[PDB]
């Protein structure tokens, strides 16, 4: 178990140790492209409901 | 298609050229035929990151398709009803574009050849 | 019984040079990396104060890393 | 039947349709026999000096040394400046240089006039 | 000396015929839609793929 | 272009034409049974006129056959995958290390492989042991002052090995 | 930390999905597994190291400079004024390059955030980019490589003379 | 989400251990094909996850 | 004395050294200045880097 | 060692003995030695060969240098650097060289000519433009937040 | 800076009063210590250079070349045995002391202050190289090679003294700040044309440009390995360094009169890449490679972009290391077979199997490996010259193709395809040669990791 | 790609495809026969034999060794030389 143990636990530990503190003290760094919000939803973090999509007919 | 053989071999007068289509002015055989509801909620179309040339007609069906695909992701083969419905809507849009083409084609042929073959 | 004898140019000189190279980098490869590890795990890098009221420093005390 | 395979300065001429080999005379037989004699003597001397286990160095081709000292040092003698050599040299030394010289003049004059009017793409052309 | 009873080769060929049978559909179907699926053809314009293969 | 003569000869030249035409007919014809048919038709077509005692008519027809072969050959003939031209062409040259080396080692590895190196030492002792006399005696005696060939006669007279045998016998194995 | 005044971030937007599945949920189990396999022990070792850094603390400052007189206020040649003037100008050139780097980094961050519709709430930063870089293009660009400060002032006089002739033909 | 960046950078860094390991080895590996095959397979199984996260 | 005291010591000496031609200092200087000119109204990087009161021109 | 007589001073005159000496030293026949001639391009009095020489020379002779095509005494034509296999293949062609360049130039000009015919004669499928909704999809084109709204609408057709 | 100068003086009587088999270890060890001592130099910051006295100053154009000098000395010193190690002890002492005097005037030259001092230490760099290449050139035309060397470099670099004296006694002293801070843009009379052509043509002769590039190849094929490495790396990048120092004045008229030198350098780069494709005598290939890269440097100097200057000095350091290494591998091949030719020793992937790796790495770093320093150089030069003119990228790319081709042919001629199986005297690879390869190619890849050192004054 | 080959097996295979060739009598098939001398078949049939060897065994034998085999013993010796038929 020691083989895959070291090969998939040691580099992930060191890279995630590299990807908190150095990666946030370099300020403009890893940036996400925003999750596509859809009108029948609410924001998970702050919390307010997006009014859903409008009139459906002529289908 | 066969229309292309006719457009190249026959008279180039009666043929509307694509991507330089609008020649005859509007409200001609139209009048009072415009509602253009377009209920796609253009600000929500902006907020939800949709592709250019997907900012078009039948947008809200694409909105619902993306909504169900986000809601049931490990359901790999779930959203096919809304898929087919959105396909049907933009097939109807292709029908509309075809009919607009042939309406201007009939207008140009019939009007120009009526005028230049009786006047 | 079954196997022939392969011909080889030489192996001894090449294996000797590679072991000498890795060993004589290893002789101060390990102590240097353990030194830089103990430096940034014991003594600290620095923090980020400002210049106080009329206390002029030396030419040092302007740098993050302590060995710098 | 066949349009006779005209050769070229790239296309080799294979041994079949020479047609000079099928014009056999005593000249060709005698010359090929003496050519075998020359290759025989050369490979004989080579195989003589080739097999000594007492030897350590290389077999030292004089033809390799000869070709190198021809192509390196003995190019300059002999020489006479001939109209063939001088005209070919003045074409291969001055011609392309004066040509791309003129095109750098033309392109720079166009660019200098275009920026003298100031209608260039230096809206943001910072990394000059 | 034709031998193919090799575990590595049968494993690798097996796995790539699985990749040539299912994985095209799997990779293709759950793509995020970024382009316009055309799908609106006449007769003898969509049929021409199978027509070319059979001819 | 050979050790044993200067020109080849007429008969072997016609024979080379036969072998190349047979090879190109292999290349032209798949399925092998109609190939056997065409090969026998070729065998009869060359056995039309064997009995022509005229020489100049024979070489005229030979040059006509060369024209017909050259217009009718194949562009990519089936060459063998060990010949030059083919696929192999010293394919396994990666381990064709020449045998004058393998002695410039450290004697640790010679202590590892003792008996092969003892037998190689007695090979070299045979080489120097039977080096000078019979070899260079037959080289400066049995040819003429112009030797005028490439092959050598064997040392058949009394004793040791036929001369100049080291780089001919002791060569690599072509498939290590 | 880093100053978020000079490094602006737009406020967060995060939707709330809720399946409507019965596979269910491989990645939820997998993100909890990643959290409990990496996020705890690395943070425990980091807490050990943060206590070790909290043993004793250095400090470094930001380097501060004064203001020189001018290059426009020195004498004819008199090097021991112009040396100071031109070194102050060279430091202005360095900090100006870093300003342009900052604006360009902001623009790339806007591009990666705002998705495929580029032209919504990035056009303002594009406009301030074209502002500052048209300024820098007309200010420091065409001077070659053997500058000290004198070629920059020659460019400055030449450009404002061009504006003077421009308003001369205008009015 | 630092999970995504961590998994992608370890799919990078798994293809640095074999070459650096046998540069640092100076020994004969007899299961070195096995070792290259298993590090590529583990790289596949670490790169299979974040794509699923991506379309998810 | 050619690798083990040369190569790794040079690796330490050029792996970190001070702000060679003022890197980190220039970063923090530009950050302070953009903070100033965004919290003080006027636009960042005014063109015409010399004060036009402090200039004279040869007249027409 | 080496004597200056083993280099190549001057050309072919005088006509019996210098040809004789070149054939003695270069290991060749008297009449087979054929210089360039003395053209003024330097060149010494080095020999001349039939120039192709490297996809010639059937390797079943088994001479010494198996890929350099030496024989330790052949005069080695002046352009031997260009000749070796992996540099230039001077094989005898299957058809010609003029016929090949005729058909290749004609085929390439033929394909580009049909391309130009295509460039002036397009195909398409007979349908008007994609009717973009809001002022040809305004605010998501080049800019204009309030500068120039350029009005256009669509009609239900 | 005298802390660098005076130990190199005191390193000379070491070799005098050190005995047999004891000069060697002392010279090598102590020159490596001095290499540490100048690795300590790198202090350069902010506003200007470092003034190491009224007498010396160190730019960032000067620091990497000085580090290159004091690092290339001991590599050269271990490189230069086995061709005189069997010879006499007094001649050996004379050789090593000559190289130390050579290094001393090189440091004098690179850290010069007044351009008169720069010129005196320029030809002080010249004079030991002559005696070295003529006394151990080891071929029959080392005579003619050294004679062309001295006459070209003096006769080209003669009126540069007159122009420096003129600029001295018409516009004051010659320190780089007062050479700077005061120099007016000089107008276009024909006198200014001659003064510009005097300075620039002297350094054209030095680099070489293509018009006098036959200076080089005799003096590289007919020089020993120490003189070869010295000549190529330190002398040619010293010429480029001197050009970068002097070109601050006479900048307005150089747009008028610089047009033929750009053309001669570009078409000469093309023709030189063509001529180093077909030659025998492997040693000469590196020489014409050097002529090609220095033509690229000359284009880079006579265009005046900060991009061009950074790329110019990066190309300087990169080709200095690459050509010096590849000369050392050519010396390895010539110690293997006493040939100097090219087509003779083929094979050699089997025999010396790790020699393959160093030839491959040398041809990669000549090949412009994409994080190497050589591609940094050629890339910024091509960027700046496409900013100069939009059509000059074609000759640069044809140069790139032919550069890759001759580097690959140089690789696979000697060390690929079939051993000639009649050599039977090559030995397995010494520890010395692989040590020298490792001393070349580790700092190059380290500077490829973090190149914020080696870019120019306009970093 | 490694069949263990030997002198006896390839000797029997050469003799086998010589015997399979029909118009020579298998009663008078000695290893020390000659393809022109004692069996009287022509040289053209000997080249047919040559192509039979090269199609069974898959390697060229050249024109310089087309004249001068003429007997199965030297064919077996030449193939044992060319393939180096030993353990
Ligand atoms: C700091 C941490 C690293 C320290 C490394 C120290 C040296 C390690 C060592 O002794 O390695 C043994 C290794 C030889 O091992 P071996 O298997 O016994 O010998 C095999 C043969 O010699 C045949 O030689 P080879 O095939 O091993 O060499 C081929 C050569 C070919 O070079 C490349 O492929 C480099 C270019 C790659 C593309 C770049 C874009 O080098 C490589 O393959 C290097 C790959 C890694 C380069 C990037 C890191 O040494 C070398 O290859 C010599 C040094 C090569 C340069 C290394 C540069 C690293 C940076």
């Amino acid at each position: 178990s020691i083989f895959a143990f070291t090969h998939v636990l040691i580099p992930v530990w060191i890279i995630h140790y590299y990807l908190k503190y150095h990666v946030t003290t370099k300020p403009y760094t890893i940036v996400e492209k925003k999750p596509r919000i859809f009108p029948g939803d609410t924001i998970l973090e702050t919390g307010e409901v997006i009014p859903p999509m409008k009139e459906f007919p002529d289908q | 298609g066969a229309h292309l053989a006719r457009r190249y071999l026959g008279d180039a007068s009666v043929e509307p050229e694509p991507l330089r289509m609008p020649t005859f002015p509007p409200d001609y055989g139209f009048p009072e035929r415009k509602e253009r509801e377009m209920v796609a909620t253009q600000q929500e179309m902006n907020d939800a990151q949709l592709v250019l040339q997907q900012r078009d007609y039948c947008a809200h069906y694409l909105i619902r398709f993306l909504k169900c695909k986000r809601d049931s992701f490990p359901n790999f083969l779930a959203c096919k009803h809304e898929q087919h419905d959105w396909d049907y809507c933009e097939h109807l849009d292709y029908v509309k574009r075809m009919k607009e083409f042939e309406r201007e084609r009939r207008l140009l042929q019939r009007k120009k050849r009526r005028e230049q073959r009786e006047a | 019984g079954k196997r022939l004898f392969i011909i080889k140019p030489s192996g001894f000189y090449d294996k000797r040079f590679l072991k000498l190279l890795r060993f004589y980098i290893l002789l101060t490869g390990i102590p240097v990396v353990i030194g830089i590890t103990l430096i940034n795990v014991f003594i600290g890098e620095a923090e980020l104060a400002e210049i106080p009221e009329g206390y002029v420093p030396e030419h040092w005390e302007y740098f993050k890393h302590p060995i710098s | 039947s066949f349009p006779k395979y005209e050769p070229s300065r790239l296309a080799s001429l294979p041994t079949t349709l020479d047609p000079a080999e099928y014009d056999i005379s005593s000249e060709t037989r005698k010359a090929q026999a003496e050519r075998l004699a020359i290759r025989s003597r050369l490979k004989r001397e080579y195989q003589l000096q080739y097999n000594d286990p007492s030897r350590r160095g290389v077999v030292e081709d004089p033809a390799l040394i000869r070709w190198t000292c021809a192509r390196s040092a003995n190019v300059y003698p002999n020489f006479r400046p001939n109209t063939k050599t001088s005209l070919l040299g003045a074409l291969f030394g001055i011609g392309p240089l004066i040509f791309w010289y003129y095109v750098f003049k033309t392109d720079r004059d166009r660019k200098e006039k275009l920026i003298q009017e100031g209608k260039l793409d230096r809206t943001f052309n910072i990394s000059y | 000396n034709i031998n193919e009873n090799n575990p590595f080769l049968i494993n690798s060929i097996k796995r790539l015929l699985i990749g040539s049978l299912f994985a095209g559909f799997i990779i293709s179907n759950n793509i995020p839609p970024m382009t316009i699926p055309q799908m609106t053809m006449p007769h003898y314009l969509k049929m021409t793929a199978l027509t070319v293969t059979i001819l | 272009f050979l050790p044993s003569a200067a020109y080849l000869t007429h008969q072997q030249k016609v024979l080379q034409l036969y072998k190349r035409a047979l090879r190109h007919l292999e290349s032209r014809c798949v399925h092998r049974d109609k190939y056997r048919y065409f090969a026998c038709l070729l065998r009869a077509r060359f056995d039309e006129h064997k009995n022509e005692k005229d020489m100049v008519k024979a070489t005229q027809l030979l040059r006509e056959a060369e024209k017909e072969f050259w217009h009718g050959q194949h562009p990519q003939p089936y060459i063998f995958p060990e010949s030059p031209g083919g696929t192999s062409y010293e394919r396994y040259e990666c381990y064709k290390v020449p045998e004058w080396c393998l002695d410039d080692w450290h004697p640790s590895e010679k202590a590892m492989y003792p008996d092969y190196f003892a037998k190689r030492e007695q090979w070299k002792k045979l080489r120097r042991e039977s080096w000078e006399r019979e070899v260079k005696q037959l080289q400066e005696e049995t040819p003429v002052g112009g030797p005028r060939t490439e092959a050598l006669p064997p040392a058949r007279k009394q004793g040791d090995l036929p001369p100049l045998w080291w780089h001919i016998v002791t060569r690599p194995r072509e498939r290590p | 930390s880093w100053d978020k005044d000079v490094y602006p971030e737009p406020p967060r937007r995060t939707p709330a999905p809720s399946p409507q599945t019965s596979l269910p949920n491989p990645i939820t189990y997998l993100t909890k597994a990643f959290d409990l396999l990496v996020d705890r022990p690395v943070t425990l070792v980091r807490e050990f190291i943060e206590r070790q850094h909290a043993k004793n603390k250095y400090y470094y400052y930001h380097r501060e400079f004064r203001r020189v007189p001018d290059i426009t206020e020195c004498h004819e040649k008199d090097v021991l004024c112009m040396f100071e003037a031109e070194m102050q100008w060279k430091r202005d050139y360095k900090v100006d390059q870093e300003i342009v780097n900052i604006i360009q980094e902001r623009l790339k961050a806007c591009q990666q955030r705002e998705g495929e519709s580029h032209r919504q709430n990035c056009a303002k930063e594009l406009q301030q980019f074209t502002q500052v870089v048209k300024a820098y293009q007309d200010r420091y660009h065409d001077l070659g490589a053997h500058y000290s400060a004198r070629k920059c002032l020659a460019k400055q006089k030449q450009r404002m003379l061009a504006e003077r002739k421009a308003t001369k033909e205008a009015a | 989400m630092n999970l995504f960046s961590s998994l992608t950078l370890v799919t990078l860094i798994l293809l640095t251990m074999p070459i650096a390991a046998i540069n640092f080895n100076t020994h004969k590996f007899t299961n070195y094909p096995l070792y290259v095959k298993t590090t590529i397979s583990c790289a596949f199984i670490t790169s299979m996850i974040p794509t699923m996260m991506f379309i998810h | 004395f050619g690798f083990s005291i040369v190569l790794v010591l040079g690796s330490t000496f050029v792996a970190y050294l001070p702000d060679y031609r003022m890197q980190e200092w220039a970063r923090r200087e530009a950050e302070r200045l953009v903070k100033y000119r965004e919290a003080h109204g006027l636009p960042l990087m005014e063109s015409n880097c010399f004060d036009p009161s402090k200039i004279q021109l040869p007249e027409d | 060692s080496h004597i200056t007589k083993d280099m190549l001073p001057g050309p072919y005159p005088k006509t019996p003995e210098e040809r004789a000496a070149a054939a003695k030293k270069y290991n060749m026949r008297v009449e087979d030695y054929e210089p360039y001639p003395d053209d003024g391009m330097g060149y010494g009095d080095y020999p001349k060969l039939p120039d192709r020489s490297q996809q010639e020379r059937d390797p079943w002779y088994d001479w010494d240098h198996p890929d350099l095509r030496l024989n330790w005494g052949e005069p080695m034509h002046w352009d031997l650097d260009m000749y070796i296999r992996n540099r230039v293949d001077t094989s005898p062609t299957p058809v010609n060289w003029n016929l090949m360049c005729k058909h290749l130039f004609g085929f390439v000009a033929f394909m580009l000519f049909m391309f130009w015919v295509g460039e002036t004669y397009p195909t398409y499928q007979p349908v008007g433009p994609k009717q973009y909704p809001y002022n040809n999809l305004y605010l998501e084109r080049g800019g204009d937040p309030n500068k120039e709204p350029e009005p256009v609408v669509h009609y239900e057709i | 800076m005298l802390k660098y100068i005076i130990p190199t003086m005191m390193l000379m009587p070491l070799t005098w009063l050190s005995k047999n088999s004891m000069i060697w270890i002392n010279t090598t060890l102590h020159s490596l210590l001095i290499s540490l001592t100048s690795l300590l130099l790198l202090n350069q910051f902010g506003d200007n250079s470092l003034n190491f006295s009224l007498t010396f100053f160190s730019d960032s154009l000067s620091t990497p070349l000085l580090i290159l000098t004091m690092w290339l000395l001991p590599l050269m010193l271990m490189a230069s045995q086995h061709h005189l190690s069997k010879e006499n002890l007094a001649r050996k002492k004379l050789f090593i002391s000559m190289l130390i005097l050579l290094q001393l005037f090189l440091i004098m030259t690179f850290t010069a202050t007044e351009l008169i001092f720069f010129y005196i230490m320029f030809e002080a760099t010249l004079v030991p190289t002559l005696i070295i290449i003529t006394r151990w050139g080891n071929q029959t035309e080392r005579l003619n090679a050294g004679l062309y060397f001295l006459f070209y470099t003096l006769a080209g670099s003669l009126p540069l003294l007159v122009a420096l004296i003129y600029i001295q006694n018409t516009m004051g002293s010659l320190n780089f700040l007062i050479l700077q801070y005061w120099v007016q843009p000089m107008p276009n009379s024909w006198s200014n044309t001659f003064m510009w052509l005097a300075c620039m043509m002297a350094f054209m002769v030095k680099m070489p440009l293509y018009g006098l590039h036959l200076w080089l190849p005799k003096a590289h094929v007919e020089a020993p390995i120490a003189g070869s490495m010295v000549l190529a790396a330190i002398l040619l990048k010293l010429g480029g360094y001197g050009m970068m120092r002097i070109t601050l004045l006479l900048n307005p008229i150089t747009d008028f009169m610089a047009y033929p030198f750009i053309m001669l350098s570009l078409w000469g780069m093309i023709m030189t890449s063509s001529i180093c494709l077909r030659q025998t005598d492997l040693k000469s290939l590196i020489a014409y490679s050097s002529v090609s890269h220095m033509a690229l440097v000359i284009v880079a100097i006579l265009i005046q972009t900060p991009w061009s200057y950074m790329g110019a000095t990066a190309l300087m350091i990169a080709h200095g290391l690459t050509s010096s290494m590849l000369f050392c591998l050519a010396n390895s091949n010539y110690e293997r077979v006493h040939s100097r030719t090219m087509i003779l020793a083929r094979g050699l992937q089997t025999l010396l199997p790790l020699m393959a790796a160093w030839w491959l790495l040398a041809s990669l770093t000549n090949l412009a490996l994409p994080p190497s320093i050589n591609l940094i150089g050629e890339l910024f030069v091509v960027m700046s010259t496409f900013s100069w003119s939009n059509i000059t990228i074609i000759l640069m790319g044809l140069n790139m193709v032919i550069t890759a081709l001759y580097s690959l042919y140089m690789l696979i001629t000697t060390q690929r395809g079939k051993h000639t199986h009649h050599i039977n005297n090559i030995l397995p690879s010494f520890t010395r040669e692989n040590a020298l390869m490792s001393l070349h190619m580790l700092p190059l890849l380290l500077l490829s990791l973090n190149p914020k050192i080696i870019l120019g004054p306009l970093y | 790609d490694a069949p263990p080959l030997t002198l006896e097996g390839i000797k029997d295979r050469v003799l086998y495809v010589l015997k399979l060739y029909d118009k020579i009598d298998p009663e008078k098939l000695s290893v020390n026969s000659h393809f022109m001398k004692d069996l009287g078949l022509d040289s053209l049939d000997q080249v047919e034999i040559i192509m039979a060897m090269e199609d069974e065994f898959g390697f060229e034998i050249p024109d310089i060794d087309a004249e001068k085999l003429m007997c199965p013993q030297e064919i077996v010796d030449y193939i044992a030389d060319k393939k180096d038929v030993y353990e």
